[PDB]
């Protein structure tokens, strides 16, 4: 029985380490990978966004003025 | 291959940090059924 | 001919934003030519025209804009583009950022004046590069063989020892007469002494050329720090029939200027905040290298560049690994282990090496031997990633056997003295007493004919 | 002079009649005076960023113009002030004005009039003789501890028309008149300087003398130079203020500078609070740090322009000190908050971002402020060196050091005391994990401690390789037991334990670890190698003999020399001579070589 | 026949090179002539668009691309084919093309890859994991694919 | 039939007005002469991108990924030129046709067109990089007209309750797949290595039809039945047991 | 009563209906009826909010949204309640709002989401995992919430 008994849990503990080993070595980074890639295309969306709102800003600014000195 | 390429949204941060809990999870309750596992092997091994 | 007219100075400031100064009134502006501005003080400072339209003139200000004042500021336009003073009496000098000299000699008596920008080198001219040269070091000279007039940078993560690989090659550097520009852009005052101190060290002073822009001088003169270095090169190379080789350090330095001035111009943004032209920009730079038909002169470069948080696809390093004929490596996974120089491979690439190696250049079978190196290598890596998940009681003997040699290779191969030089013929002796490793038959990138020649030996 | 203001929006006030004006000229707008800086002309007209909250403004209000960029006054009588990051004096505006708040747009000026100090003349000096920028015409008794030198301007120069006789001056008397080009300058002891332009030298020189913190780790393993550029993981759960205050209290730098760059109000409070407390042994007599100090704080709602310009504002002070050829320590407590002022001001000027939301120029703000560190000869005759060190201090989110301040900073200084919270969790004070931490300083230190600790260098390796070692043997432990080990590791796992339990920990409440000089230290890292080593030579020399030496073995006939290895660390610099001390460390080297003489 | 522009002459002329290069390719196919245009990449030639976006001041749409960007590459690329040529004798010409997109940063959600793939019939996604490998040519075969294969079975 | 063409060659503003010449083509068709009509757009995302060029060019505030905000409405005066009326035989059915880009099918096109579409059927690229034609991924697909398309004298009776199970089955059959790699093919058990043979068979015999056979209603719920008799009865929970009793055992 | 937009209708008229069918609801509410009142979707009035916003050149805030979207969504939903009628017939309506959610691609982040959630007391969470596995009426029981229980424990 002891015999059973060890050799079973050899391989149940190498099946375990072989999941623990595979989340921490791949499915983990992979994840933190993808994270880091998603935050920053998400931040590249803002910044295009901010450039975009910023030139509007930019060109109604000129309109203004331009507004104002037609009226002389 | 070394991501898994949902695309870009503040839904894909929140799918990914979801994802990054359930594998941090995952690998705690594995942790303490390999060292679980590991104490009654040694146990055995002796007896 | 000399530019006879006499020269206008203005008052007429219209305003002042980041780093621009807006001149109007400007009789016939031209673009991008140089201003050079007389602040209230009395402090003088330099400026191009990136702008004009009818009277009014945008001059950025290298020196920045703090002081300007709207009444009290003459800014006299030389009527010209930026014209860099070049001569052969530059080698043995230092010189700032925007090329005034620091080493306490005179000015520089012009053999001629350059435009700064220098000029397309026409493609029908472009000679194709393929003599080689040595650096000394078996991670280059052996899997990664620079060619005279390549460019080829070095990536660094940030505080891995990339200035001592680049000083090490300025020291070992020859062909299998010889002159160095070395430019460093926002470099910190510890390494600028560095630097300068390797080539009075080495007796280099009498031909090597320095910029030097401190990592507190004005963060625009770094677009014109390597646009000097080049025209000197220029003029040594393509004038004189030097054998030049340009050092660009932290080209990264230069891209934050880029991203600095963007950010000031209001470009249109591309990646992390990167001009959209960064590429153009960056080509205008490392283009100007290589060999021109009938002059036995070369501009070679090895620029280095820090890689923001490691990452290959950051902007300055992918831009410039598009542009430049592939790149040299360094890594922690190298440098944590004490792997002097911490040159990784697997990543490293010389698009030069596929002409610059064989018969009259290097021995028959370098080719094969850095390809097999190359395979042994990237495997020794895959098992180890293995091992990492199952443990090392899965894998083969064979794959065993790629994991040592991973470890037989870096202890030898990558491994390095600082003032040890090792011959390319050298350095594929020890690739074959590694290649010696594996039994014969498992050596697939090599021909039966290069392995009969060679294996035994 | 002065011009009107012409419309506000939030902070930016723009301004009319400002033809004269000048870029980031200095600015005081509204009946109030409200600070602002110019950040735009655009013709007769000025933008000004107004730092103060400018709500009460009007059309037409005078806008009076500082004939000076953003500038600190430098002078006698900083050494026990504390300013704001704009050098309004903190404590001057509480005893002016008896109020718990600061009123909106002080003009209370930073260094005190009517203090008439003590002045001694520079006594080689006459009527008619020459002087150049950096030239100390005299000194100012303000403390015991700081004669403070008086200089001459950077920018000024010429033939000193007259000098003031000794006698007692306040900041306005003109103590100094010079003339140059037939132009005469009257001068007084407040000298005014651009807070963004570094101060020149005569040379910047290689830095090649340590930092003495006093403290077994920081000084042994981690060394900071003399006008070296670090930084310290400034977060709670580290225990930040084990450096802070052993600097502040022992380290051999002749003056201190602090900036709080935006801190939490009660964070803020504390490092006001705590250092007028602080003392320091002088001459055998005990004095308050803060004869030696001046502290620039700001709490999170000090205005944006102030946070972001503190840094500068701190430097700014400690080139002064490091002019007058002292050796100055600054302290910058979280240059991560005045990366927030920085992003505040570039988001407020509509710029756009960079990395993680921060202004391109980032790296250049902090590279440009760290390379105000070093070794100096100063400008000026006397040809006294003198340094400023930079300890600045960084806050990366969750430890994660990809943030982009946290990143640049450490692509800069040279050295970072990775404190870490699970030592902290531990009390393992100081606190500084050796893995995580690093000093590129070493190399340069080589000439110092050839000159005088010549077998350090050596130890020095060693423990770092014995450390090393415990890190990987601690896997081996992990997968098979300490019982698996050779005996060579397994002492040196003891080895390594002693270096971690009593070289490296040092508790500085304690009277014994209240300091640490650096003789103490290399003799106590001697005796742990030398037992290492004698432990090592015989076990390899009994190595695939009968008879084996073993750590158990060790610990049996001679345990009483692992016991006086612990023991070392409570010899006490104060009560116990350094013949003492020597001889102690001397005898413990005899006891063990004849220990373990007497086994092989 | 080259038609060079290299990456440090006029950002410009990027332009003018892909359509003096296509109109070569229609030149030689109307001889009745079995044309193939290579492009180095239309990337570089659409970072040339952007720049005169960013000049005038134009919105952009995704990355700083001008949004015309899908109207540019697509009257590009639809100047293959195999044609019956004009005028009296008959002739089967074709020109093919091949753009070597250069995504920045290697990623293919590149709104230059993207419009691309959008139009191009055959793309071969190389891989920086195959070329780090040596593996050349570096063809990434699960990303890669060619809709020509049902009419080539004939 | 009835053919408008632009090409990739021909000017970009032309087929922001093609799509509307059809529908106006498809209105006078089906609601003034009675046809049965059947429109199809062949790419909504050159229409956008149209739609893109236009606005950028005018200097419009952008929405999200930088097309026009209006998009929506835009969208909405196409697609809502659908559909039965008063009085008429004529019918505009509409099956547009919209390359997502990126595949995402949150991209803007896709998305606001999700929201004025009657649903969306979804053609996957796995499905087709395993030579599945048609590729259509049921999972991501949806009809909402289908719940009044189909039952008793429109179809067989029993075809909504077949469906809701076979779409509950292929969803477990894709999520114990994601099983067979995240936890192991050993951790599934005899019931998810059945919704994994579902999985299998679905896409061989339900998905995969060849491009000229014409299968009836009453052929696919029968390959449907025949599909969902792979497992024990009881497993069949959607389907009320009076249907179960009808067509399970077939 | 319907108030029935298809989503071809002008922009204005989207915004018109939520106002209209809020002042109904109020109509009704002040006779003493337990009014109650549903939206197809708050999300589709805010891609009106957005389109709105744009056309006349106001500066958004996040994914083209207007700034003022939460206040919009406040001076709907909050006059929802029970109430005390005006006059003199003591008598108590109340106007219960049923607003509708779908967010952008399904992203519960959303602003107009967001903004809801931040104003309205009950969320019904239906979720595509219950209604792929066909759950009916697929709520997800963990997410939602109902800050109602207080009041109704009496």
């Amino acid at each position: 029985s002891l015999q059973t008994s060890f050799v079973t849990l050899d391989e149940a503990i190498k099946i375990t380490n072989r999941r623990v080993n595979a989340i921490e070595h791949v499915i983990i980074p992979r994840i933190e990978r993808t994270l880091a890639y998603i935050i920053t295309e998400l931040d590249e969306r803002e910044r295009e966004e901010f450039y975009r709102l910023k030139k509007i800003q930019e060109k109604k600014k000129i309109i203004k003025e331009k507004s104002e000195k037609d009226l002389e | 291959k070394d991501r898994i390429e949902i695309f870009p949204s503040r839904m894909a941060q929140t799918i990914m940090k979801a994802r990054l809990k359930g594998a941090q999870t995952g690998r705690n309750l594995l942790k303490k059924k390999s060292d679980a596992l590991t104490l009654r092997f040694r146990q055995i091994l002796k007896k | 001919n000399y530019l006879s007219q006499p020269r206008l100075t203005y008052k007429t400031v219209s305003g002042v934003n980041g780093p621009l100064v807006i001149l109007d009134h400007v009789k016939f502006p031209r673009y991008a030519e140089i201003v050079h501005l007389t602040l209230p003080d009395g402090t003088k400072r330099s400026g191009q025209v990136l702008e004009v339209s009818g009277s009014k003139a945008v001059v950025q200000v290298f020196e920045g804009t703090s002081g300007i004042d709207a009444k009290k500021t003459s800014c006299e336009f030389t009527g010209d583009i930026l014209r860099t003073p070049v001569s052969e009496d530059m080698l043995g000098r230092v010189f700032n950022g925007s090329g005034k000299p620091i080493d306490r000699g005179p000015v520089v008596l012009a053999e001629d004046f350059l435009d700064i920008m220098g000029q397309p080198i026409n493609p029908q001219c472009r000679i194709y590069p393929e003599e080689m040269i040595q650096t000394g070091i078996s991670a280059i000279d052996g899997m990664n063989s620079i060619a005279r007039g390549q460019k080829i940078p070095i990536f660094s993560a940030a505080g891995l020892p990339h200035n001592e690989i680049a000083a090490q090659i300025c020291r070992q550097a020859g062909l299998v007469n010889f002159a160095i520009v070395f430019a460093a852009m926002g470099v910190n005052m510890e390494t600028a002494r560095f630097f300068k101190s390797d080539f009075e060290e080495n007796g280099s002073m009498d031909n090597v050329c320095l910029f030097l822009n401190l990592a507190n001088d004005p963060t625009i003169e770094r677009i014109i720090t390597p646009r000097l270095a080049l025209t000197t090169a220029e003029f040594l190379a393509y004038q004189c029939e030097k054998h030049v080789l340009v050092i660009l350090t932290d080209m990264s330095s230069y891209a934050e200027a880029l991203r600095e001035v963007s950010a000031a111009r209001e470009e249109v943004p591309g990646r992390r905040g990167f001009p959209g032209y960064m590429y153009t920009d960056l080509a205008t730079i490392y283009e100007r290298a290589g060999r021109v038909e009938g002059r036995n002169g070369s501009i070679t470069q090895i620029p280095i560049l820090t890689m923001p948080n490691d990452d290959i696809t950051h902007p300055i390093p992918d831009l410039t690994g598009y542009i430049t004929e592939g790149q040299i490596y360094v890594d922690r996974q190298l440098h944590n282990r004490q792997i002097y120089p911490p040159i990784n491979v697997l990543p490293s690439l010389s698009r030069l090496m596929k002409s610059a190696i064989g018969e009259g250049m290097t021995r028959k079978d370098h080719a094969d031997v850095s390809n097999q190196l190359y395979a042994c290598y990237a495997i020794g890596k895959d098992v180890q990633a293995m091992k990492a998940v199952v443990g090392e009681e899965a894998l083969t003997s064979d794959d065993l056997l790629y994991l040592e040699f991973l470890q037989k290779f870096e202890k030898n191969f990558i491994t390095q003295g600082p003032y040890e030089n090792r011959t390319v013929y050298e350095t594929l002796d020890i690739g074959w007493q590694l290649l010696r490793i594996f039994p014969k038959e498992m050596l697939k990138r090599i021909p039966q004919s290069t392995l009969s020649e060679f294996y035994p030996r | 002079t002065f011009g009107y203001v012409h419309g506000v929006s939030g902070p930016v006030v723009t301004a009319c009649d400002m033809a004269g004006a000048a870029m980031y000229e200095l600015v005081r707008v509204g009946h109030s005076e409200l600070v602002g800086e110019i950040i735009r002309l655009e013709g007769d007209m000025a933008t000004i960023q107004v730092y103060e909250e400018t709500s009460g403004v009007s059309v037409g209000d005078p806008v009076l113009r500082t004939g000076k960029p953003l500038s600190v006054e430098l002078g006698p009588g900083i050494m026990g002030a504390i300013f704001d990051g704009i050098q309004r004096p903190l404590s001057d505006i509480s005893s002016q004005t008896q109020s718990i708040y600061i009123p909106r747009g002080v003009n209370v000026s930073a260094l005190s009039r009517d203090i008439k100090w003590e002045f001694i003349p520079s006594k080689n000096l006459r009527v008619g003789s020459h002087i150049t920028g950096g030239d100390i015409y005299g000194i100012v008794n303000e403390n015991s501890l700081i004669k403070h030198k008086i200089m001459l301007p950077p920018r000024s120069r010429g033939s000193v028309t007259y000098i003031a006789p000794p006698g007692n001056y306040d900041a306005s008397d003109v103590v100094l008149e010079l003339e140059f080009e037939g132009v005469k300058e009257k001068l007084s002891m407040v000298q005014v300087w651009p807070v963004r332009q570094v101060r020149p030298v005569t040379e910047k020189l290689p830095a090649n003398h340590p930092l003495l913190t006093g403290q077994r780790v920081l000084d042994a393993l981690f060394p900071c130079v003399q006008g070296g550029t670090t930084a310290i993981p400034g977060a709670f759960g580290c225990g930040k203020t084990v450096i802070s205050q052993s600097l502040s209290k022992y380290s051999n730098s002749d003056v201190i500078i602090y900036v709080g760059c935006g801190e939490r109000g009660n964070e803020m409070s504390e490092v006001l609070r705590d250092f007028p407390e602080l003392t320091m042994e002088v001459d055998g007599k005990v004095e308050s740090i803060m004869k030696r100090t001046a502290l620039v704080a700001n709490t999170s709602n000090m205005p944006v322009a102030a946070r972001e310009a503190s840094i500068y504002t701190g430097i700014t002070l400690s080139e002064y000190f490091r002019d007058m050829g002292y050796h100055v320590s600054m302290m910058a407590d979280s240059t991560s908050r005045w990366a927030e002022a920085l992003r505040e001001i570039s988001g407020r000027l509509a710029e756009m971002p960079a990395d993680s939301g921060y202004p391109a120029y980032l790296g250049a703000r902090l590279a440009s402020f760290y390379e105000r560190a070093g070794r100096v000869k100063c400008l000026g005759n006397p040809e006294r060196e003198g340094s400023v060190s930079i300890v600045g201090a960084v806050s990366p989110p969750g430890g994660d050091f990809s943030d982009p301040v946290t990143s640049a900073t450490l692509g800069i200084v040279q050295v970072f005391w990775g404190l870490d919270k699970k030592l902290a969790q531990r009390k393992h004070f100081p606190s500084v994990n050796w893995l995580i931490s690093y000093s590129k300083y070493m190399r340069a230190l080589d000439e110092y401690y050839d000159k005088h600790f010549t077998e350090f260098v050596p130890l020095r390796t060693k423990a770092k390789e014995i450390l090393q070692e415990e890190e990987d043997l601690a896997e081996i432990v992990q997968l098979v037991g300490k019982a698996s080990l050779a005996e060579t590791d397994k002492i040196t796992l003891e080895v390594a334990k002693l270096i971690k339990d009593d070289f490296l920990q040092q508790n500085g409440y304690t009277p014994y670890d209240r300091f640490c000089p650096f003789y103490k230290t290399v003799g106590m890292l001697s005796n742990m190698i030398s037992f290492y080593d004698m432990a090592r030579r015989a076990v390899e020399t009994t190595a695939q003999s009968d008879n084996k030496i073993t750590w158990s073995i060790i610990r049996e006939h001679m345990g009483e020399i692992l016991y006086k290895l612990s023991s070392m660390k409570f010899k006490d610099p104060v009560k116990d001579g350094e013949a003492k001390i020597k001889a102690d460390y001397a005898q413990l080297l005899e006891d063990m070589q004849n220990a373990f003489r007497s086994l092989e």
